[PDB]
RNA sequence: AAAGUUGCUGCAGUUAAAAAGCUCGUAGUUGGAUCUCUCUCGGCCGAAGCGUUUACUUUGAAAAAAUU
């Protein structure tokens, strides 16, 4: 069945942005799958999209640019501590100028160079580069 | 055809060719 | 008529209980409205300078002021200048239970006392003749929400221009930008 | 896909975004709950209410019109079954199966299908016992069955 | 070819889609006010309902259930709502 | 150590070592979307109940040398 829907979401953008699509419809939206694109957003991968409301559990529309090498997830959401962060991206980012561990932290959701900068640590979700 | 290790290994590179690509694209923008 | 819960009077609330008396002593719109009372009332700049009149009224009551809604709408407006009259409904926002709060929460907030659910109604209310049949959040490159906002074709005509005073209150009383479309097809 | 069955149908209900009633809908939310006083008077679970109230009373849902969904109405008014209606309608079936087997002995297909049923109604038992609907001491039994009906 | 608007279907091709399949999903059903020729009473029915609908007073059959919609008697008339 | 030939990072199982007749079937593992600090006594503060309780993250104190 269907677990882990932000790991749904960035497959079926993994799996969109390899075709050369312009768009991506990802359902069922999250919280956490907003957060993710907006950090994704904000660094400019994904362009700039629009969120689809029904009574249930919504959709994403996600217009897609082409800067987007690969968005992944890390399942199950590890502990990361201020320090074992810099393991993690010498495991995950293949290399040391683009590229982003997505952690959620007690200070919200954001990339490891801001979380670097509050000062904090907390759990993994994803990464792109 | 051919063995694996040098596919791998042209993989790898080409990879590699492609990172730079777009390291240096982005500090053009610069 | 008016019955503020901080049971302060100020004098647009009262002039517009005036207006309702006199709405009450000559209209047909007589043996509904004793039985009714309001709240507050503000007066809000929107569009560039048109204003706006804002009613407040209590919740369990809103219901009837659906009934009247359309009549006390174009009955003020021949009372009043050129304006644009609106019922919001009073809803009260509980604060989010965190780890540090007053001790009255020994139970737990219904969902109509949150955030989204009543800025939800204040949206569904601030339109009374049309019906919200869509909603869109067009996410900004800044990262700024803007919602989009699906109303009835069908009753188009009656909200054709008091869609920028609707956007106007809810960008005033919440602080979130939205605009109001309507499709060409259900 | 299916709890038991290998097969994944898509047909089901599509509700629309309008929760809103209609304006042509002249009952109000008291008329339907005497509607459902009635129907439930004369014997109906709470599929046969809807279904009775959408095809010829033109309500579409009870939860939009009263408020309420159709069994917290009929808990309140104290009309309301002790067994939910699917449990009763497992039980049901199983009796008729095991009706058939004494009839007919070397009908292993409705063995199977019997073991199928008695499955879905211990996994049901579990959730009703779960959350309280059921007393906890409750069982399924073979020759407990008919007596349920 | 590899670019169309999600956000905006054209309304023949969300007319032709499967209802949980569209943007935002939507029944394929309506209420219509039925008129039994032998009276003059209207009744409101599910267009495809399961249960055979009576006249109040004429108890006619006005819909039969089948697999779909309902078969009108041939004779009432109807006449869609909204 | 090369070694990803013990594999958490990080392996395999059509034909090479290897996935069972099929379904039902405890435990365990995993699990859709949703909810934005105050009350008293003593000098604007100190004491007190904390706010459902946790798992998580951070800070501070404290934590033999030799070795590194």
């Amino acid at each position: 069945v269907r677990m882990n829907v932000l790991a749904d979401a960035l497959k079926s953008i993994n799996n969109a942005e390899k075709r050369g699509k312009r768009q991506v419809l990802i359902r069922p939206c999250s919280k956490v799958i907003v957060r993710f694109l907006t950090v994704m957003m904000k660094h400019g991968y994904i362009g700039e999209f629009e969120i689809i409301d029904d009574h249930r559990a919504g959709k994403i529309v996600v217009n897609l640019t082409g800067r987007l090498n690969k968005c992944g997830v890390i399942s199950p959401r590890f502990d990361v501590q201020l320090k074992d962060l810099e393991k993690w991206q010498n495991n995950l980012l293949p290399s040391r100028q683009f590229g982003f561990i997505v952690l959620t932290t007690s200070a919200g959701i954001m990339d490891h160079e801001e979380a670097r900068r509050k000062h904090t640590g907390g759990k993994i979700l994803g990464f792109f580069f | 055809v051919l063995p694996k290790k040098e596919k791998m290994k042209l993989r790898r590179e080409q990879w590699l060719q492609k990172i730079e690509a777009i390291k240096l694209a982005e500090q053009k923008h610069r | 008529i008016v019955k503020p819960n901080g049971e302060k009077p100020d004098e647009f609330e009262s002039g517009i209980s005036q207006a309702l008396l006199e709405l009450e002593m000559n209209s047909d719109l007589k043996a509904q409205l004793r039985e009714l009372n309001i709240t507050a009332a503000k007066e809000i700049e929107v569009g560039g300078g048109r204003k706006a009149i804002i009613i407040f009224v209590p919740v369990p009551q809103l219901k009837s002021f659906q009934k009247i809604q359309v009549r006390l709408v174009r009955e003020l407006e021949k009372k009043f200048s050129g304006k644009h009259v609106v019922f919001i409904a009073q809803r009260r926002i509980l604060p989010k239970p965190t780890r540090k709060s007053r001790t009255k929460n020994k139970q737990k907030r219904p969902r109509s006392r949150t955030l989204t659910a009543v800025h939800d109604a204040i949206l569904e209310d601030l339109v009374f003749p049309s019906e919200i049949v869509g909603k869109r959040i067009r996410v900004k490159l800044d990262g700024s929400r803007l919602i989009k906002v699906h109303l009835d074709k069908a009753q188009q005509n009656n909200v054709e221009h008091k869609v920028e005073t609707f956007s106007g209150v809810y960008k005033k009383l919440t602080g979130k930008d939205v605009n109001f479309e309507f499709p060409e097809f259900q | 896909g299916r709890m038991h069955a290998p097969g994944k149908g898509l047909s089901q209900s599509a509700l629309p975004y309008r929760r809103s009633v209609p304006t042509w809908l002249k009952l109000t939310s008291d008329d339907v709950k005497e509607q459902i006083y009635k129907l439930a008077k004369k014997g109906l679970t709470p599929s046969q209410i809807g279904v009775i109230l959408r095809d010829s009373h033109g309500v579409a849902q009870v939860r939009f019109v009263t408020g309420n969904k159709i069994l917290r109405i009929l808990k309140s008014k104290g009309l309301a079954p002790d067994l939910p209606e699917d449990l009763y309608h497992l039980i049901k079936k199983a009796v008729a199966v095991r009706k058939h087997l004494e009839r007919n002995r070397k009908d292993k297909d409705a063995k199977f299908r019997l073991i199928l049923i008695e499955s879905r109604i211990h996994r049901l038992a579990r959730y009703y016992k779960t959350k309280r609907v059921l007393p906890p001491n409750w069982k399924y039994e073979s020759s407990t069955a008919s007596a349920l009906v | 070819p590899l670019a169309k608007d999600l956000l905006h279907p054209s309304p023949e091709e969300e007319k032709r889609k499967h209802k949980k399949k569209r943007l935002v999903q939507s029944p394929n059903s309506y209420f219509m006010d039925v008129k039994c020729p032998g009276c003059y009473k209207i009744t409101t029915v599910f267009s495809h309902a399961q249960t055979v609908v009576l006249c109040v007073g004429c108890s006619t059959v006005l819909c039969q259930p089948t697999g779909g919609k309902a078969r009108l008697t041939e004779g009432c008339s109807f006449r869609r709502k909204q």
